[PDB]
């Protein structure tokens, strides 16, 4: 149960014994999305500040919230 | 636009190659002998040989002694320190006068040291603990190094790092999508935050996002920094660290100036001597200008006594405008300029004389033009006559209100009527004193 | 070309007192000329201080302004040496807002009696080859390791305990470094990286200077000499883990019991032969400024068995003592005045003023003609010597302005006309009676 | 050798004083109004900002 | 001027070798003040005064004060920060732990206790015979004699 | 929480096991005391002093920084009589700004700047009563002395 | 997990039930109050004072460290009309420096000794504005008092 | 991303009959929710001095401890 | 012979102010004599103090130096006795460095007026026989007095309270029921076989004891200042108590008095050497003596018409007329031959010296010619000389010898005029 760390002449080395929790892990890049989300109203080109509650659609401001409320 | 001060026009002494003083150059007129002496003093300061030499500009009020010090400062440049002071700065409720004076003396001596900065910075993409494929006796593997990919606005590149840095990576929160930076000389790792690119994947995130770095992943530059010798004193007196109850306790308490012991200076001098001998830092002596010296104390003068003959003190320029006055701190020991005779034998006296009406008119014109004011000759002559009647300051001060009155009347320049109206409105010292003397019974 | 922190000041030419083995002053030696009697007395007191057997002795130097009293002080300070503590304090460097006058004088006194300690330790200077760390998995926090050191001749492998490993990790020591290990305390001083071991390197994790490999045997002995004043020992022992007060100067009015404890402990230290106590010299300049209470504290404090050989300096006459209304010689009450020897200085002449000017020019690297020397001496006799000394640099600068090489009488006259003397300034001052302030 | 160690009898505070003597205890309803009327409340900070 | 070490200043160092008796001289280096200097100790020590009331609420309050008002403040004043305390707790598994920032970081030479055990080396400095014997021994050892 | 500390101390005579207050454990953890390190605890104040590892563990490490002290001789627990010379002003100043004890208040008061303070009459009177009680027990002996005021 | 806590008060005049937000529950837990104690609560201030265990449990143990008090002979619910006075200077002093926020169970009030300081004008202006706002809301009213000076 | 609690709504001021140590009842915000605009700040130079005077100097602005 | 902290001082021979029930003083009683017209006027002030009905009264004792104006004020404290606060300070002790001068007078007034309360406590005192603690925990112990025994079952808290303070058999212990503190007094003689030896207690194990307690008003003010305000009450770290706190505490004490929940005990403030006290302090006193909670103050002045400190004005006693109207003046008179002789007799009794009858006349003459104090201090020197002579009784020839060694002010000043050159600044 000994974790060995050797700073040798040829280079560093970190060893892990059998069955050690080997905390050393890896990482990756999650896939990104191309277009950012947009306001659900087709006329409004602003991005999604938030999503509505009563009906559940992307919204930007007071005007588009009122538009979505009226059109439903 | 930068606002007009009271000494904005002074840009230099205006001397020839032979040191002779021009009649009017760099915003200064007259005082030819004083300008020549100040040029000699400038050469002395640039000589980098003497130390603790003092000059006293003596003259009546409003004759330009303060202006000549600023002219010397301008002609010196900006790579040499120039510390102004009045005589009332010594009187502190936090520390003794001879330490205010010693700190100021150490302020007027500056350093200039060069160094290189090397950093690997950028967005992290992946962390690959590349292994050597053949663990050693009694172990299941042998990690050789860590491959870290970093990308900036220029490009992406992979760096091979010591495995131990991983132990630091888990100390902070080192996940993909963050921007990091590692100092080449130090070797530590620090996290700045998530990129702006992923700023839209949520609607409310507790962390603030920083923009993606622009430029090469590995930056390396050379920087030269200038620190005065007083900054080293304060830095060494109050160690700014956080891993202590003392450091943090003092950093929570009200900060107070402490009388620096002479042993601290004795070691700072040794280390700066060593680094100068190694050719790393360049020493540049400067100038310390005390105006209104007559406000000092006899204890302050007696400390200045010993302070001047030091081999480290910078060049000091004193200024005063007092006649045969009583020295501050004594009862009736009168002296010229309010300065003790024994100190006054260690200074070189530069005499400053009055101003002739032609030079006064030239000064008024120079001030008007620098200020952005147009004046007619029939009004400029009247203003010069009024100033010669009372003083130069009272003539220069009426420039702006006359311009405002003319602009109110719509005219683009000052005439006789504007000057006479402004003079009728405001008063000078002499007429006010006459009124006070006349009406002494009702004050 | 390079300019160090030490420049050419007013007393930068005096390299000593200029005395022979018979303690007879010379006319011109080591930057000092004239003033034979004062130099003799100064040599006597310097030999007395060097012997260092009697304590609490005071000497006053009196005379005209600008006659070398401070010059004599600097001369004996330079002749004393660097290893003997010397403290120069002005007359107003004790009136403080952080401690009382008596406390300041006590600190000044205790700052002069030095203690010299020779510290010999066993050290290991060598190049790092590899480092072995065997972290425990769980256990109880016990760590084990090895460390291999190598020089150009010999090499060895050392075991590691649980104390130096944390120090090595804190200093972040890796392969290819040259380190000095202190066997006694256990500190690791970093010299630099080697050359050959730098070939195999990862990305930049340590970029600094370069060094070579310590030749010879791996284990050696180092020796340091520490000169510690009594005052800083007092400050150290006045509070736990208090050391920045040596530089910050925040300790105020230390308790006396600490002072007697330190005195006793220093006595035993001297007896055991470990450390050596050496008395020093305190130089209070312009001491007329001291309040009467300071003088009377000096009275009693000078009778102790640990007081230093304080040297006074005054240029005043029959003047009232500061804080009182009683006249007295040198502005000092008779009580203190009756406990010390008084050395007086005589005004200078032409023959030695000329040599003073010559040695000043030699120090400042300025050449003048003999007629220029005569004119300068006439100025430095009609007017004080300091003015003539000051005019040298201005004349040299003016001569260099016209692309000259030898200062001439015309340059000196030009400088005399440009700057001013106190007498001439006062003369020109009387004609602007109404132009000045508060006449 | 070790320093001489002293220990004094604890200072005595009666129950009447401990119950009705602290101004911090008999003026909690008056310090509450000072914390209500403080200008450092987030409501006032946001309103003025 | 570090806040956790006793640095006198700069002083030249001489490193003597064992072969060919060659002595190398060093330039100005940071010098640590010798440890032994700290010898002072107060004459008397006192337990901090504490109050006493006659009910369970005040007893609870003073028992809280006897071990600190809150755990958070206790680890703050003992390690620098609660997160620093957690770091110190879990440092056992770290090869390169961050330096501590609390009272455990401060380590005076004599500790927080004023008790001073008579040093063994006093045996030399209390008897001249021992003194002699010691120096003669060093001599004979150098020479090589049995 | 911690209620007891179990400590095994081995002197030349033998070894004994002791149960001690958690304050002693706090002091031991403060001084970084492990097994095999010679310690010296006093029960009047609870102070703990560490002198280093035992002389037996000398050859374990080729390189080491800790100093080694020999195994103490005598009994594990022992009482001793100490004669001490003190003044009234020492007791007064010790009770003014206390520094004894292993708590955090006095430990951190040990580090602050040692400023003098004006002692009230109450502390002087209580010290007078305490020293009178000590005198009545046949232990405290009073030796009033002389104060010399020069340049009065 | 926790939203509110229901508590039941009982005297020898009746019984009532109360609903407490987690702050008051934390205050009760700090006082080490369990089921069967005599408690005093002020709704306006949120003050919590434990007055000791009830006498009916006095026989639970022969020797218990607690002190026992009789069941209160009075109303559980008490209403009063109280009028409070506070001068501006109290507000200035309270808001000038960080309020201690320590009412026992804290050693951090044992570091800095309070000292009287110079109140800035920005604070005084803010206090004036806040007082104007609150007296405009009708919550409080203002009274101009009188200052009296002797030995002027 | 910093939360600044302002208090509780007026309509929510009855579910507790014993209010805690410090609570405030304020009216519910009106108008648009996420407001983005530009503001002007007039700060004296003395404040900028005091802020950089020490590590946490903004307390001295009201305390007068500078 | 063990030496107490208190030894033979200058006023250690005074034990109370001797007067009869009709307030008329007798020639010799309780160690102090003389001043017939001063002891009677001091009795009225003492009765006023012991009453406490009226508040804010000032009395000033003025007379020649050495005429007992400090002696009668020192005996007044003894006659008043303890349990009534008495704070005596010098007039130059209020000029503090970390405290204002006006605040020191207020801090001194509030040390003299006290607040007294009475409460009840439950105490369990007795000898313990056996303790048994199992392995919550269950405990049982049997206490035993000389008149009863009782077994007790322990709760969990009492288990810790008894384990913390190791209690064995045969220990006389006292326990506060409301708190849980174990305060052992000693061990009984019965278990002494095989460290203060106290006998077993008497009466019931559980006692309802009524305890009275008094606390200074300044004490109350200081407790409320800091988190632990009592600590600064011993080290003096308190400074500039806010004036708003004092008003609230005054209102609290006033309503306590109105409700009968506590009582107020007026005290005495003695201020010595008032003649040196700035006009600011005098003006503050003019207004601080009109408060409801203003104690009674005795003040002593030995000066005549003199310039008052802080100004250039001259008024009697070195005190402005404004403060003189507030107070009442008692004047002492110089001692006579018989009074001086009796004072020397009393002193010689105090230091316990047996000296001859023929020495009293010469000592009285010396005292009458030398302000009566030099004779008082000559006695100890004469006794020391006689002890050096191996004698037993002090004779005349052993007094004159001392009269030649130690000088007085008149003789030394006379010997000073003929050495004028060697003496400084005259
Ligand atoms: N040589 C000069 N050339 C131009 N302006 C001057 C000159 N000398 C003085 N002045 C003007 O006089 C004004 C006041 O002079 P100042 O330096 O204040 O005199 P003092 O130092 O004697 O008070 C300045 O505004 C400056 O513009
Ligand atoms: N004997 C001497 N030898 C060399 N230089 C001297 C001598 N006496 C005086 N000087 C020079 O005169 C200058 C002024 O002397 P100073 O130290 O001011 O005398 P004082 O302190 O007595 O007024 C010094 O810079 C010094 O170099
Ligand atoms: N009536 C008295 N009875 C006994 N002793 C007295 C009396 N009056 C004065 N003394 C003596 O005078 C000494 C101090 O005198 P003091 O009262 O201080 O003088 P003053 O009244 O001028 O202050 C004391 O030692 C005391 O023994
Ligand atoms: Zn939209």
């Amino acid at each position: 149960p000994m974790v060995r760390y050797c700073s040798g002449a040829q280079g560093s080395t970190l060893s892990f014994p059998p069955g050690v929790p080997a905390p050393t892990a890896v990482s990756q890049r999650p896939s990104p999305s191309g277009p950012p989300p947009r306001c659900s109203v087709p006329g409004c080109p602003h991005p999604r500040r938030y999503a509505c509650s009563r009906t559940g659609q992307a919204l930007c401001s007071l005007q588009c919230y009122r538009i979505n409320l009226q059109m439903r | 636009t930068q606002r007009i001060a009271s000494h904005s026009h002074v840009k230099g002494l205006g001397l020839d190659e032979s040191g002779l003083a021009k009649q009017a150059a760099s915003g200064l007129v007259g005082q030819e002998n004083a300008r020549e002496a100040c040029g000699v003093i400038v050469e002395l300061i640039k000589s980098k040989k003497m130390a603790g030499r003092a000059v006293l500009l003596a003259g009546p009020p409003g004759t330009g002694k303060t202006a000549l010090a600023l002219a010397i400062a301008q002609e010196l440049g900006s790579k040499v320190p120039f510390c102004p002071m009045v005589g009332s700065e010594v009187y502190s409720t936090e520390i003794k006068k001879t330490e205010v004076l010693m700190e100021n003396f150490r302020r007027a001596i500056g350093l200039r040291i060069k160094e290189t900065k090397e950093v690997y910075e950028g967005e992290v993409t992946e962390l690959t603990p590349c292994e050597t494929e053949n663990p050693m006796g009694g172990y299941g593997k042998t990690i050789s190094h860590v491959i870290i990919g970093l990308k900036t606005a220029k490009g992406t590149k992979q760096l091979k790092l010591d495995p131990s840095i991983f132990e630091s990576l888990q100390k902070e929160r080192v996940e993909a999508g963050d921007v990091i930076y590692i100092e080449a000389n130090s070797g530590a790792v620090k996290r700045q935050g998530r990129c702006d690119t992923y700023a839209t994947e949520f609607d409310l995130e507790a962390e603030e996002y920083v923009p993606l770095p622009k430029g090469d992943v590995h930056k390396k530059k050379e920087i030269i920094q200038d620190v005065t010798l007083h900054d080293l004193d304060v830095a060494n007196a109050r160690p700014q660290g956080g891993q202590d109850i003392l450091s943090m306790m003092g950093q929570l308490m009200k900060p107070k100036k402490t009388e620096i012991t002479d042993k601290l200076r004795g070691e700072i001098n040794k280390v700066v001597n060593k680094y100068i001998d190694q050719g790393i830092a360049e020493l540049v002596p400067g100038v310390l200008f005390v105006d209104e010296v007559h406000m000092l104390d006899i204890e302050c003068f007696t400390y200045l006594h010993r302070a001047l003959e030091s081999s480290i003190a910078p060049i000091v320029i004193f200024a005063s405008n007092r006649g045969n006055c009583v020295i501050r701190g004594t009862e009736d020991i009168t002296s010229p300029h309010g300065i003790p005779l024994d100190l006054l034998d260690r200074v070189m006296i530069i005499r400053t004389m009055l101003y002739t009406p032609q030079e006064m008119k030239q000064i008024i014109k120079i001030r008007a033009q620098t200020e952005g004011i147009n004046i007619s000759e029939e009004a400029l002559n009247h203003l010069g006559e009024i100033g010669t009647k009372t003083t130069l300051r009272y003539s220069v001060q009426l420039l702006t209100p006359a311009n405002l009155l003319a602009k109110i009347n719509g005219k683009d320049s000052i005439e006789k009527e504007h000057v006479e109206e402004i003079s009728e409105l405001f008063y000078d010292a002499k007429s006010s004193a006459k009124i006070l003397a006349d009406q002494q019974d009702k004050y | 070309d390079v300019t160090r922190i030490e420049r050419i000041g007013a007393h930068s030419h005096i390299r000593g007192l200029g005395l022979d083995d018979a303690l007879e002053p010379r006319q011109a030696s080591q930057g000092m000329v004239g003033q034979l009697a004062a130099r003799r007395a100064a040599g006597v007191v310097l030999e007395m201080i060097r012997e260092g057997k009697i304590a609490g002795r005071a000497v006053l130097i009196a005379g005209q302004p600008g006659t070398g009293k401070t010059a004599i002080a600097m001369g004996m300070a330079q002749a004393l040496g660097p290893d003997t503590p010397f403290t120069a304090i002005a007359g107003s460097e004790i009136f403080s807002l952080e401690m009382s006058k008596t406390e300041a004088l006590t600190q000044a006194f205790r700052r002069s009696i030095g203690v010299r300690i020779k510290e010999e330790t066993e050290i290991i200077e060598g190049e790092v080859v590899e480092i072995q760390i065997d972290r425990p998995a769980t256990g109880t926090g016990s760590k084990v390791g090895k460390l291999t050191l190598k020089t150009t001749e010999m090499e060895t492998i050392y075991d590691l305990g649980t104390k130096m490993i944390e120090s090595l990790t804190k200093d972040k020591v890796q392969a290819g470094d040259v380190i000095t290990i202190d066997k006694a305390t256990g500190k690791i001083s970093k010299l630099g990286r080697s050359f050959t071991r730098a070939r195999d390197y990862d990305a930049m994790g340590s970029q600094t200077k370069f060094v070579q490999c310590p030749d010879g045997e791996l284990q050696k002995r180092k020796e340091v000499v520490h000169t510690v004043s009594l005052h800083e020992i007092d400050v150290i022992n006045s509070r736990t883990q208090g050391f920045l007060a040596l530089f910050s100067g925040d300790t105020g009015e230390i308790k006396s019991e600490v002072r007697e404890q330190i005195n006793a402990k220093v006595a035993e230290w001297r007896e055991e032969g470990k450390a050596e106590i050496i008395p020093g010299v305190l130089f209070i300049d312009e001491v007329h400024m001291l309040d009467i209470e300071s003088f009377s504290f000096l009275n009693r404090a000078l009778e102790s068995d640990m007081a230093p050989v304080l040297i006074m300096a005054t240029n005043r006459g029959i003047t009232r003592i500061r804080g009182t209304s009683y006249q007295s010689p040198h502005g000092i009450p008779i009580d203190l005045l009756d406990r010390l020897l008084i050395v007086s200085t005589t005004p200078y002449s032409e023959k030695d003023t000329k040599q003073i000017l010559r040695i000043r020019c030699e120090e400042e690297d300025v050449e003048m003609s003999e007629d220029a020397y005569t004119v300068l001496t006439r100025i430095g006799l009609e007017t004080s010597l300091r003015y003539a000394i000051q005019l040298i640099t201005a004349a040299s600068l003016v001569c260099r302005k016209r692309k000259g090489t030898e200062v001439q009488v015309d340059d000196i006259k030009r400088v005399y006309s440009l700057f001013l003397d106190e007498s001439r300034s006062t003369q020109y001052m009387k004609e602007y009676q109404d132009a000045f302030l508060f006449n | 050798w070790s320093p001489f160690h002293i220990s004094l009898k604890p200072y005595h505070i009666s129950k009447f004083i401990y119950r009705h003597g602290q101004i911090r205890v008999f003026n909690h309803s008056r310090d509450r109004w000072l914390r209500v009327l403080s200008p450092f409340a987030p409501d006032y900070i946001q309103r003025s900002l | 001027s570090s806040h956790c070490k006793a640095v006198s200043g700069y002083s030249d160092q001489v490193v003597h070798q064992r072969r060919s008796a060659t002595s190398s001289l060093r330039r100005c280096l940071l010098t640590e003040l010798p440890s032994f200097l700290c010898v002072a100790s107060p004459r008397v020590t006192a337990v901090p005064l504490d109050s006493y009331c006659n009910d369970r609420s005040a007893e609870y309050e003073r028992r809280v004060l006897k071990e600190g008002g809150s755990l958070a403040a206790k680890q703050c004043l003992l390690n620098g920060a609660p997160e620093l305390a957690a770091d110190w707790l879990n440092r056992r598994s770290q090869f390169f732990p961050e330096p501590a920032g609390g009272l455990w970081s401060i380590r005076p030479q004599n500790g927080w206790s004023f008790i001073r055990i008579p040093g063994k080396e006093s045996l030399i400095t209390d008897s001249g015979k021992l003194y002699a014997l010691d120096v003669l021994l060093t001599r004979l050892k150098s020479q090589g004699h049995r």
